[PDB]
């Protein structure tokens, strides 16, 4: 992502995202998601119950095509590492429906943005260049 | 339209096709005498809200299923939290059942209400376990779906606060239902105060390379609920 | 590092601007200057290029177009290091004008290629170059033949010399620094994530591709 | 809705939603010093129209397409005439990109507009030809689409004015793209301004039976065209 | 060069004014100080004139009168160029003043020749020397008979020395920078199109004459 680029020009940064599923099947296709978001200093949830305990979305992508989840806040400060992360994870709470002579699998693209509320500080240079 | 309760968004249209189950809304507690000595908790914030059972998987055999509330939800969230404890209760319910499947699929799905359902024996006095009183999140499935497993004729089930899903129509209902019982409060432990039923009534059916198996999503939202003191 | 805990509060928002997140003077190029009589050039000749290093490289190549104004400064030493006063000579060389072919040729003379003349024991020189293009503003993506000889955008030339009659013999480095200031940008761009490959193009090996993020065992664990 | 102008006439749908290239729209130029001596042209009679393309079949092993502008228009009607000669040109366009699929066809289509987009070397230093910096009213396909043939990740391609086509949702994109320059009026045949691009991100999918191959057509539409002293 | 397109607007008008034109210091002339007791002099005279060059001559010779101050600057090194700490001094010499005869001679210790005592480690001296002469303006048209010894208009003269009761065995090169300021010209002329053959005259070779423009094949072809 560019977020991801720009993070590697600053040392410290804060703020919330954005997270856009977009579903790419047939029009004909139907089913369910589970969009959840397990905060910091948590292992990514062992099952769906446990997912459907906190922040979540159920999306149906026979209606809806395209869903986003905010994720409210994350903070890195800084080799120790500081940041205690969170998890994104993707469930089946339907099973993926297909009618007859239609391909049956398809596709998800993610996509992640910063809200208007983050922010970068203490300027350095980037990993990636070697030179 | 999506509807977000707390920290649980859902998917799902706009309609004010609803069923109020026999005509009212859910309501607190007319004032009591206990509860005027030690006042209820009437708790919303991540107490109330939408919980979302394991989607069941109704196939050309099937025979439907069966949910028991407050039970279903005693092992959840927040909810099966003061559902524990808590010697008085006293709650309603938003009920969301969903059908995803293609316009290809055919058949109808009958979803009713009933208040004090009760599971009898097949049998002497063989006693139904806590299995059929209690099946829990998961729920039951029906053995003699004609007679409900009461006894009871399935044509006449229409008395019942109920909705039907034809997939040809729609894949969806909705059933308000308010507190129903003789006395205003109860344990909810030992004590289901209604069930909830999904009977397949016209078969599921598809021409090959159809998905075999349509799953059914459940959607609970308790409305206006009352927890006593804390055991 | 230390100091791990979480930051409850906004950051500073001026860091993020376009102005100075191309400001912070830093070192772009290195040319040497050994004076050795007729066996040794005994000049030197730096053309203006920001591309030159590949940091900086990276910064300006996520827009399309830019203006700005440059500011540079000219940090010189010998050898080990020890400095003694020698006059120096930093001339400039507008866009279209010869440069110098040789240590006392006349074009070291010429009044329009404005100069600055410093000992070697003084602090370094400072200079501030305006914008030079004959368009609106620079750019290093051009589709199309540009042609016309080296980088694009030719902002000038540095020339470095000792002012003396006879050769002494000394051996100089000129580290120049760069600062750019009253930054415009428009049209950015994605950030490359391939190696560049050589300077003025933007070639990439096709058969080696890296991919632009790493790799983990499974796509159903995080961690 | 049936757009008509000039003598073409096409069908499409009626939506308010398009994709402004970085939020302005096309202009005539703010006067200059050389169009005071000489007024430049402004035609709209039959050069400014809809013009569209050789439709691209998009099958399961596609890359995708690129498209330089003036150059596509640079052998084309009137406008082609007006681009040769005429040393002086300045123009926005606006551009409408179509796909004709079932809705049993899934798929989806990256379309986005790069100024001084540059295609390089997939090397030493081979300089690309004039086939890649100028394909044609016909386009080229792209190599490596995962770096845009840039060196720069597909991923990131998002910062430019763009808008998605997903064989779900919608079969129809619209750009409206002004002139973008360092200076006002630049040369059409030598510097291409800027360059359109269809990647299928998600590759076209289909079961047996189905067409094999999805077309897709361009229309190009100028927008406050000028052209300068006659070659 | 580079950057080939073309230019749709109007230039910037203060480049073409006749005082920015004539700006820009340079280098007019440079003299060599050897200070070598008896065997050599030991010190300079450098007369001042614009038109020792042709660069500057050539763009004096446009215009027939003119009108100025000057702006002096010494730049100053030693054969190799390292430099050490020696007094200088840059007396001047107004018109009609006796100029040095020798190193010690009485015409250094003139009050009414100003000086400048400068070290030769110190950053270079600059002085302005105002309109000298007794007409309105310069000029180096005259038609008639001037005589009276050497260039038109005399401005001044430099002398420069060593500043030591013994001499000190130094080889000395200064070169002198002027800058014109607050320049006004009048009736302008055409520009020389042939080689100057002598200073202080428009002499011209009349056997080989050059012409203006240069030659092609036919008058019915342009390329």
């Amino acid at each position: 992502t560019l977020v991801g680029q720009i993070c590697r020009y600053y040392t410290q940064w804060s703020g919330s995202l954005k997270v856009t599923f977009m579903f790419t099947g047939s029009f004909m296709a139907t089913g369910k998601m589970l969009v959840a978001y397990s905060p910091p200093g948590s292992a990514q949830p062992a099952n769906r119950e446990t997912a459907m305990l906190g922040t979540h979305v159920i999306w149906d992508f026979g209606l809806q095509s395209s869903v986003s989840l905010v994720i409210p806040w994350i903070s890195n400060t800084h080799n120790y590492d500081y940041y205690t992360a969170g998890v994104v994870t993707l469930w089946y709470q339907t099973n993926y429906v297909v009618p007859p002579e239609t391909p049956g699998e398809a596709y998800i693209i993610a996509m992640g943005a910063d809200l208007y509320k983050f922010t970068l500080k203490i300027c350095k240079d980037t990993d990636e260049v070697t030179q | 339209a999506q509807l977000t309760v707390g920290n649980s968004s859902i998917t799902t249209q706009e309609a004010a096709n609803i069923v109020l189950a026999y005509g009212e809304w859910p309501e607190y507690c007319p004032d009591t005498d206990a509860t005027a000595v030690d006042k209820p908790t009437r708790p919303d914030v991540s107490v109330n809200r939408f919980y979302t059972l394991d989607s069941k998987m109704w196939q050309e055999n099937s025979t439907g299923w069966y949910w028991k509330f407050p039970d279903v939800l005693n092992k959840t969230g927040v909810f099966g939290q003061n559902a524990q404890f808590h010697y008085l209760y006293r709650s309603g319910f938003c009920l969301h059942v969903q059908c995803n499947a293609s316009k290809f699929h055919q058949g109808a799905l009958l979803v009713a209400v009933i208040p004090e359902f009760v599971i009898a024996g097949r049998g002497e006095a063989p006693h139904p376990g806590f299995t059929t009183t209690f099946p829990g999140t998961t729920g039951a499935t029906f053995h003699d779906p004609y007679v409900l497993d009461s006894g009871v004729p399935l044509s006449q089930a229409l008395i019942y606060p109920h909705q039907w899903i034809n997939l040809r129509t729609n894949n969806c209902a909705t059933v308000i239902v308010p507190y129903i019982n003789a006395v205003p409060f109860d344990s909810a432990i030992n004590h289901s105060n209604f069930g909830l039923i999904v009977i397949p009534v016209s078969p599921l059916k598809y021409s090959s390379g159809a998905t075999t198996a349509i799953p059914i999503t459940i959607t609970i939202a308790p409305l206006n609920s009352e927890f006593g003191g804390l055991r | 590092m230390i100091e791990t805990r979480c930051v409850v509060n906004r950051n500073g928002v001026l860091e993020t601007t376009i102005n100075h997140f191309f400001s912070r003077s830093g070192l772009v190029g290195v040319v040497n200057l050994t004076d050795g009589g007729t066996d040794t050039t005994g000049y030197v000749t730096w053309d203006i290029d920001i591309m030159g290093f590949v940091q900086l490289r990276r910064k300006c190549e996520m827009f399309t177009y830019m203006r700005f104004n440059a500011e540079f400064t000219f940090v010189t030493t010998t050898k080990n290091g020890e400095a003694r006063p020698y006059m120096l000579q930093y001339m400039y060389v507008p866009p279209g004008a010869p440069k110098p072919t040789g240590r006392d040729a006349f074009q070291w003379q010429t009044a329009t290629n404005p100069s600055v003349f410093v000992k070697l024991t003084d602090p370094p020189a400072q200079v501030s170059v305006p914008f030079m293009s004959p368009a609106s503003a620079y750019q290093w993506f051009y589709d199309g033949y540009p042609t016309f000889g080296c980088p694009n955008n030719m902002m000038g030339t540095f020339a470095v010399r000792v002012v003396s009659r006879e050769a002494s013999q000394l051996k100089l480095q000129t580290r120049v620094y760069m600062k750019l200031k009253h930054v415009r940008a428009w049209v950015p761009r994605p950030i490359r994530s391939q190696p560049y490959l050589l300077k003025n193009f933007p070639n990439y090996d096709s058969s080696k591709i890296t991919n632009s993020a790493r790799d983990r065992s499974s796509i159903k664990q995080a961690n």
